[PDB]
């Protein structure tokens, strides 16, 4: 169909235009809450680690999709491999609090510690970008912090995720006509 | 279409399925599923590329062994034009009503 | 035009033949020639053995000629139908001895609205050649004009015609598409320098009978 | 909701498992996609 | 045979596919393999763009091999389907990217009733080659025997099968017709000296999708 | 009974023909879904292993019965002994995905990892033979792939199996009149 | 169905435990075996 292209009103033609038939679609895998709900690894600091989803690398599935939203909300689960006991403090806590074990402290139990944590920021939602300094995000954009004698692995998992105002999501720029890769296949 | 009021043109889009080389001319491409349109008051034309395949799903990635594209080609031709030399035809893509993605995968190394 | 700035309004027409469509924003309507439907497709000459082949009913394309300022009144281009066809319709002519079909014809002459001049497009039955004086009466045949200030597309739809209910296209061509220059092309300062004329044609109600042996 | 698939009730109260939402005093993109024009803008032939 | 002197009674069967018919007076019935009807022909992989082409549903013929007294148990002749076709069905494979159809197969081995020996005719899916020991289980596939004292014709009808709902026949052949010698041909004093084996095959429920460009 | 042997119509006579009596049969053990539903071992590759049921040896109970069908469908369970963590990717994934742990990754837990996986092929059913190259099966005939630092044992188990179009199933060809073997029996 | 024998409900939803089948728009060998001729083709004496 033709239309006024200057308008942002979406136009979605279908194959029925030339005699085809539109099929049924099942889009559960592109549901935001479902797709963000899985663990992703970040490289940890030795002891004190601020819980900040922007640490998730931008090329990962979770990191790229998170960056494709401007504002977001979620609760969180973390899985941590650590020596010693692990202490968590909420958003707004003095860093010294990390040495006091009345703050949620999980005693070491092999092979790792998994915890469910609530959102604790003072804002109604957080943002992946913030036009203040025109990089740096306000200090209040975090889910608290953790500390152990040694933290060797740290995974984040967004729960009940909500996203607002989509932003660019980019695939790899290929050099040839098509980006080609080795796909899994039965052997020789 | 973004040419001035006194530039006119007629275009053709065709979908060529895998199994034969893609058409090089509008005459050979006429035998494929296709649409032709011209310029006028409405500057935009939208066309649905149909899903046609042996299997019910196709891969989003492209394998290093597949020399020719397994899902065919999109061919855009200019049938003719009237004083539209140098004018630009801007092209965009969106998901259709039954477009569906399945089987999440995290495949990037960077 | 009877519609409403640039090429528009109820002047936007989309034609669909099979899995092929054609849209124009400067339509002047469709001329139906001689009838608005085919006559009987099953008569005694095919003994109930004819069948319809819907896969052939779709648009195919050809260039006709380039309209230039030096062409004068009466300059014509003739295209006998059926013409060479390298798709499904063409293969039918090598597979069956008898056939019939009408034609849905679109002719375009895209220049711009600053060109002047005028083309007459007509579908003429049983036409091998025509004399100069007869051109003054080409409007007796199903036709439409292409006048740059108004339109770039002519559309004519005609049924199968003939002394016989089915034809042998290898030896007889019932229809000839003719495009004739009525008033010479003018370019002035802002018009297109020349106008290429193209045809977008679809066979309609295609029926065949009498299967041939293979060459094997 | 999400990537969760147990049929049995969580052992912990909701008040502990997640933060609790509050209300003061809505899927924009779903409405936008649903509102898309899917027709044909002029006359249709054949 | 379950019927009644020479080849007869309710052993007379006429099969019609399109404008082609085949009659045999020594029928032993028809074997339906795997199903008595096709599964769905319109699924999501063709987006409602498939069409049926009834003009291709008719018999075509090929010689298979000559059964001679020196052939021993296990001697086979394999014919992958679709095979080369120089008629309408064959042209469809050059005009559309995707297709599906079943097969109505008749195999004849005409000698006389004084010959002895026996052939097994079977339709086997996805068969490029088979081992000698596996031949002892060829009856797991849709089949019929040709035993000179009883019949000269075998008839098997099968639907389209495959991991995909439509196929690309240039790269995959879903069915293979196999004729195997079970007991060697005997001639004795009055039998025919050898028996030529022929196939009369018709594609059934032919659907195509994805029109190709012409070579033009 | 006599019958026209040229027809493929099955004839199943019974002992009643000469005065006997047909008994009741209980065929639960030859039910397809039941018989295929058990683990079978395959020899693994050191790290990357494509999940392909054709790797099951043809003489095993599962391997032979699978090959006695042309087309089949099933979900799958695998049991794996591995060092390091085990990652699985679905059918169609680039092989590089096996190094990213947001794809289902089971952290090492002695003595082995057992997982339930869904069918993920793009076809309605898979095939044990495919007449394309006339050996090699299309690359899309697989259940994904797994990878760990070292995979030392791999077992497959077909779930909800369905089979279509039976094919030859062969016993051992004996040299003597009967294939004889040592059967388990109380000792000396 | 299959080689499964627990009497209690699976802890995980079906949507997670197995892939879900869909329908578009049937045991051939069972019908074939059931259709077998089991009689006697001519006359029976004694």
């Amino acid at each position: 169909t033709t239309s006024a292209g200057e308008s942002a009103d979406p136009v979605t033609t279908t194959v029925e235009n030339y005699g085809g038939e539109t099929q049924i679609q099942r889009r559960q895998h592109t549901d935001v809450s479902f797709i963000m709900d899985r663990f992703v690894k970040v490289t940890p600091q030795n002891q004190i680690n601020i819980l900040d989803l922007m640490q998730v690398p931008s090329h990962t599935l979770v990191g790229a999709l998170l960056r494709a939203s401007t504002y977001y909300f979620s609760d969180l689960e973390i899985a941590v491999k650590h020596e010693g006991d692990l202490t968590w403090v909420p958003n707004g806590a003095p860093e010294k609090a990390l040495d006091n074990t009345t703050n949620p402290t999980a005693y070491h139990k092999a092979p790792l510690t998994r915890l469910a944590l609530p959102y604790t920021a003072p804002h109604r939602v957080l943002a992946t970008v913030y036009n203040g300094e025109c990089r740096t995000l306000p200090t209040s954009f975090n889910y608290g912090a953790i500390k152990a004698t040694r933290v060797t692995e740290l995974l984040y998992r967004m729960k009940r995720a909500e996203t607002y105002c989509p932003r660019p999501l980019l695939a790899i720029h290929p050099t040839e006509a098509r980006h080609k890769q080795k796909i899994v296949a039965p052997v020789k | 279409f973004t040419g001035p009021t006194d530039a006119k043109a007629r275009y053709m889009v065709a979908y060529a399925p895998p199994g034969m080389e893609p058409p090089k001319t509008p005459e050979a491409a006429a035998h494929c599923i296709h649409a032709e349109w011209d310029t006028g008051l409405n500057s935009k034309f939208t066309f649905s590329i149909p899903y046609l395949s042996a299997a019910d799903y196709t891969y989003t990635a492209s394998d290093v062994a597949e020399t020719t594209n397994v899902q065919g080609w999109v061919c855009l031709f200019q049938i003719t034009h009237g004083k539209a030399d140098g004018d630009a035809l801007v092209v965009l893509a969106s998901a259709g009503k039954d477009f569906e993605l399945r089987l999440p995968v995290d495949a990037r190394a960077e | 035009d009877k519609k409403t700035t640039t090429l528009l309004e109820d002047r936007i027409l989309t034609t669909r033949n099979g899995h092929t469509t054609s849209t124009t924003q400067s339509s002047v309507g469709v001329t139906y020639g001689y009838a608005t439907a085919e006559d009987f497709v099953s008569g005694p000459n095919t003994s109930g053995l004819e069948t319809r082949v819907v896969q052939a009913e779709r648009f195919f394309k050809t260039h006709l000629f380039d309209w230039v300022t030096s062409d004068s009144f009466g300059r014509c281009h003739l295209l006998e139908l059926p013409t060479d066809h390298k798709g499904v319709y063409g293969s039918l002519t090598d597979s069956y001895a008898y056939m019939r079909n009408g034609w849905d014809v679109e002719v375009t002459a895209v220049g711009n609205q600053f060109n002047g001049g005028c083309l007459l497009v007509a579908m003429v039955p049983e036409l091998c050649s025509i004399q100069k004086r007869e051109l003054y009466q080409l409007t007796l045949f199903p036709h439409q004009f292409i006048n740059p200030r108004t339109n770039m597309t002519a559309h004519i739809t005609v049924p199968f015609v003939g002394v016989n209910r089915y034809d042998q296209y290898k030896v007889h061509k019932p229809w000839t598409l003719v495009v004739m220059v009525v008033a010479p092309l003018t370019v002035n300062t802002e018009g297109a320098p020349q106008i290429k004329v193209y045809a977008n044609i679809a066979p309609t109600n295609v029926h065949v009978a009498g299967e041939f042996p293979s060459k094997e | 909701s999400g990537n969760t698939g147990s049929i049995i009730n969580n052992y912990y109260m909701q008040q502990y498992q997640n933060s609790m939402d509050t209300q003061l005093g809505n899927d924009w993109f779903s409405k936008l996609a649903s509102s898309a024009f899917s027709g044909l803008f002029g006359a249709l032939l054949a």
